[PDB]
């Protein structure tokens, strides 16, 4: 009510309207407060993130916010004159670029292809002379908070460029980034089983702490999760070829299909759908439905995986057969 | 087209039939340019003629008599010669001729923004009376809705100032008068000047210790002093599936600070939130 | 209810202006306490500053009049006894003229001071004409009177 | 009115700027006052009953002249025709309100004087003022770096003031002492009429 209290060039019916309800409302429009007030604040005291920038007519280095034009470019792209192409273009070349800059760059050893056949034949087998000293140094000087927003904030940008795919201009750059960053992630997720493989055979109590502090590359999984049940048809078809890339690229990896379904993410995926089934909004539910479906019958990671998940993926689809509102369509039931 | 009722006045506004209308802007174009061709012996005429003139393009919305008047004016302005239209009087015409901006109707505003980009990008008038009397018109046109245009705009003001970030932000302060632009938010124009003074050239990257995804070497670092040979062969393959992956690596760490920073300006156009910030 | 006409007459849509402040309490308080658009103070940021200016008033009049002075020498044009009698002078005009006026205004049944009240009071007892700020004959008794003595003489 | 008039007068006589309003106002003022104010009977012929039948301003305008572009000297050739009555009659008279202070409809003899006085006062006012304000320079005269792009290229020049009009106007109201001799040494006020200069 009070947004509409404004001077003349606003419509002057709107507000005139207002002021006499609230002058008919009398004492009664200044009592109903019961909490005290709410107030914005940050999880974290520590600096945000930030690039250097240099000014000219200068000889040092300034810090400059990294997280600027982001929501207005999401806003603007993932929403909707002959100037918005104009816009939609600069909005989708920035949020290219601070995806880019939120994965990282690295330097690679020369002699990469052996160093990752050696973690598959450690993987396969159950090599225990692997040296993990680096991936036990306690990180206890960074705050885990500004690591837990950097992780949305990257799960944001990823759910834009899968997004993106409806528009039959940009369809081919964001296709091809994200093929490349599904293969990555799959070399990435190799090693993170070599270790984890590794650590679960060291039961100790030493006073060694944790590893480092890292975003975790799994926000795909969320963000396809959240794009399996969109309007839009390429939405739909993209989020199911990064699965089907994902497999591939791991089938390739190890040289055969027999030992890729070793990998510890396979489980996470799983876990991942079977939680979708159990959230309160019903797209939610689509989009577990409809994973669980693409694991099953367009994968074919083996029988002994399925007879190890099929009371999870009977529990779930249940429960969504369960807590469907019976007004709704019935799509979503269907599915399941 | 307001809706305004009409009153009783005798020389109250009426309606004119479409052939009495061409008929008479045909008479007027005829009488107007038969008159100019005598500009040298008008003499006590010279000023309602100019009169007339400025109040034919401030009511009128009758295009080609518009642009007739508008390329008689470019004319007077670059090909004249002999003694002006009373010198700098012209520019009272410019002037009258800003109104443009708020006609619907972009064809007449386009046409003078073009004249008066034109007007701006000739070394001979530089530093010259006319290019002082021109100030609303570059503003109206660094405030353009045409990108193009406004991008042109920009440019040139951009290539006329110097490149030091001090001096910039001194001119933004106490070099300019911004009261052409006094009920737009005109920060934004400031912003876009003193990015110009920034180095756009040189690779970007977070922090040390910002917080990224779980880089590769690290994973395969345990292995650097393992000289063994893997029981599989390497197949061709597997070679193009890491030459690909070699080639994205590289395109990963190419990120120059032009990629962030001209879409920020770009944007900053249609939200006034964000220009705050910036 | 109340009446919400379709259109605002146009002294509800004014474009706020400056305005002064008006009350008598005085301004500049600081003690427990609006108008939309109250006018800015008025301010000089550097300069010489008027303690100065009005000091130099009567030595650029002095040269103004003097005709012109020669240089390395101003402003010790009049001695300090002549100083304080034109001041004196100044105070005098000044006090006369407007009490003058005032009373001259409020004869014609005026209740405010103009200008042309001042013009007039400059003009018949100084013979001052300040520019750009914007009949009696005989009655016929007289005639008479004149036409009579006219018979008379011859 | 008659500013544009005022304007060329002013252009001529050496005020190559751009005069405000109030400059060109109170010139039109003072000139409206003087107009509103406003052989021979007394020759040594008239002495008998019967009569019987008969039988610095040029050297500045001259370096100026010399001093001056063929367009320039076109602009002064035009500007030089400026008047207040040429083919302007209803208007002046309105102006200078004829009906309500003599008898309607003078000759045109009459306007042809009044406006050669009204360019000659024009003229005499200019050419004052421009001195009053130079020399108020010349008295007075004894930080942005880098550049923008409307500043001037090197202006300088600037026109005259309403307080200059209002010195020449001061200066040109003075009497001779000969119609002061016969109050000296007494304390008499010297009460007249408006001058016409």
């Amino acid at each position: 009510l009070f947004d509409h209290l404004k001077p003349h060039p606003y419509s002057h019916f709107h507000a005139h309207t207002t002021l006499r309800i609230l002058g008919k409302l009398g004492g009664r429009n200044r009592k109903f407060m019961t909490e005290a007030l709410p107030v914005t604040f940050q999880q974290y005291v520590d600096d945000r993130a930030s690039f250097d920038l240099r000014l000219i007519g200068s000889k040092r280095d300034r810090a400059f916010p990294a997280h600027l034009g982001i929501d207005l470019a999401i806003q603007k792209l993932t929403e909707i004159r002959q100037y918005d192409p104009y816009y939609k273009r600069q909005a989708l070349n920035l949020i290219i670029a601070q995806t880019k800059l939120r994965v990282g760059f690295d330097s690679v050893p020369e002699d990469l292809p052996r160093l990752v056949r050696l973690q598959v034949e450690d993987l396969v087998k159950k090599n225990r002379d692997v040296d993990i000293s680096l991936f036990e140094v306690s990180d206890k000087e960074r705050s885990i908070a500004k690591k837990n927003e950097e992780q949305a904030l990257l799960k944001r940008l990823l759910k834009a460029l899968l997004y993106a795919e409806s528009i039959p201009e940009f369809k081919q750059e964001v296709d091809a980034l994200l093929v490349n960053l599904a293969r990555h992630f799959t070399l990435i997720e190799i090693g993170r089983s070599v270790i984890d493989m590794k650590k679960a055979y060291t039961p100790f109590d030493t006073k060694s702490g944790e590893g480092p502090l890292f975003i975790d590359n799994r926000v795909l999984s969320e963000a396809i999760l959240e794009s399996l049940a969109n309007e839009n048809l390429e939405v739909r078809e993209a989020a199911k070829r990064l699965i089907k890339e994902m497999h591939n690229a791991a089938v390739t990896v190890f040289g055969s299909p027999m030992h890729v379904p070793r990998m510890t993410f396979w489980s996470s995926l799983a876990s991942t759908f079977c939680h979708g089934c159990y959230e309160e909004e019903w797209f939610t539910k689509q989009g577990g439905a409809l994973g669980i479906q693409t694991l099953l019958t367009e994968i074919d990671l083996g029988d002994l995986w399925v007879a190890a998940k099929q009371i999870e993926f009977v529990r779930a689809l249940m429960y969504v057969v369960k807590d469907m509102p019976q007004d709704l369509p019935e799509k979503t039931r269907r599915t399941a | 087209a307001s809706g305004l009722r009409p009153q009783a006045d005798p020389n109250a506004p009426t309606e004119m039939k479409a052939y009495d209308l061409e008929i008479q802007t045909n008479l007027i174009l005829k009488a107007i340019e038969v008159t100019a061709m005598r500009m040298e012996i008008l003499g006590d005429n010279r000023r309602p003629f100019l009169s007339v003139l400025a109040t034919i393009v401030e009511k009128s919305l009758h295009i080609p008599l518009c642009e007739k008047i508008l390329e008689m004016v470019e004319g007077w302005v670059f090909r004249s010669e002999g003694t002006w239209p009373t010198l700098k009087e012209k520019t009272a015409v410019l002037h009258k001729m800003i109104s443009f901006e708020h006609r619907t109707d972009p064809t007449m505003l386009h046409k003078f923004l073009n004249l008066v980009l034109r007007i701006y990008e000739d070394p001979k008038i530089t530093r010259t009376e006319l290019t002082v009397r021109m100030e609303h018109a570059f503003l109206i046109g660094t405030r353009a809705q045409d990108v193009e245009m406004r991008n042109k705009f920009m440019s040139i003001f951009d290539k006329c100032l110097s490149k030091t970030a001090s001096a910039r932000l001194a001119y933004v302060i106490l070099g300019q008068n911004w009261d052409t632009l006094a009920d737009s938010y005109w920060l934004a124009q400031a912003s876009q000047l003193l990015l110009g003074a920034v180095d756009m050239n040189p690779t970007i990257q977070l922090h040390q210790d910002d917080f990224r995804t779980l880089p590769i070497s690290q994973l395969v670092a345990p292995y650097a002093k393992d000289s063994r040979e893997p029981s599989v062969m390497i197949d061709d393959k597997f070679e193009a599936f890491m030459a690909n992956h070699r080639r994205f690596l590289a395109e990963l760490g190419d990120v120059r600070a032009r990629d962030v920073l001209e879409p920020l300006m770009q944007l900053q156009h249609i939200d006034a939130n964000f220009a705050h910030e910036l | 209810k109340l009446p919400i006409p379709k259109v605002l007459h146009d002294k509800a849509i004014q474009m706020p202006q400056p305005v002064p402040n008006i009350g008598g309490a005085g301004s500049g308080r600081p003690t427990y306490t609006q108008p939309a658009l109250p006018k800015t103070p008025a301010f000089q940021l550097e300069g010489e500053g008027e303690r100065v200016l009005n000091k130099k008033k009567l030595d650029e009049l002095v040269r103004q009049v003097c005709g012109g002075t020669a240089e390395g020498q101003d402003g010790n044009m009049l001695t300090p006894e002549v100083e304080e009698s034109v001041l004196n002078m100044a105070d005098a005009f000044v006090d006369n003229v407007l009490h003058q006026a005032c009373r001259n205004a409020k004869e014609r049944g005026s209740k405010v001071l103009e200008i042309r009240d001042i013009q007039l009071v400059l003009e018949r007892v100084y013979n001052i004409r300040i520019p750009g700020y914007a009949k009696v004959q005989p009655n016929s008794n007289w005639i008479k009177k004149m036409s009579a003595v006219q018979a008379a003489k011859v | 009115a008659n500013w544009f008039e005022l304007c060329q007068m002013m252009y001529v006589s050496g005020e190559t700027g751009e005069p405000s309003l109030e400059t060109t106002g109170i010139i039109e003022d003072i000139v409206r006052q003087q107009v509103i104010e406003i052989g021979l009977p007394w020759e040594p012929a008239s002495f008998y009953s019967v009569e019987v039948p008969e039988r610095q301003r040029l050297r500045k305008a001259d370096e100026r002249t010399k001093a001056m572009t063929k367009e320039e000297y076109v602009t002064w050739s035009e500007f030089r025709q400026a008047s207040f009555t040429y083919r302007k009659g209803k208007r002046f008279r309105e102006w200078a309100g004829f009906g309500l202070v003599t008898d309607s409809k003078p000759s045109d003899d009459i306007i042809d004087i009044l406006g050669f006085l009204t360019f000659e006062m024009v003229q005499t006012l200019t050419e004052e003022a421009l001195k009053i304000k130079e020399q108020e320079d010349l008295h007075r005269e004894r930080l942005t770096g880098g550049g923008g792009l409307f500043d001037p290229p090197n202006e300088g020049r600037t026109p005259v003031e309403p307080r200059h009009i209002q010195e020449a106007f001061r200066r040109l109201q003075q009497r001779p002492k000969k119609a002061r001799a016969m109050l000296n040494g007494t304390k008499l006020q010297q009460r007249t009429q408006l001058k016409l200069f």
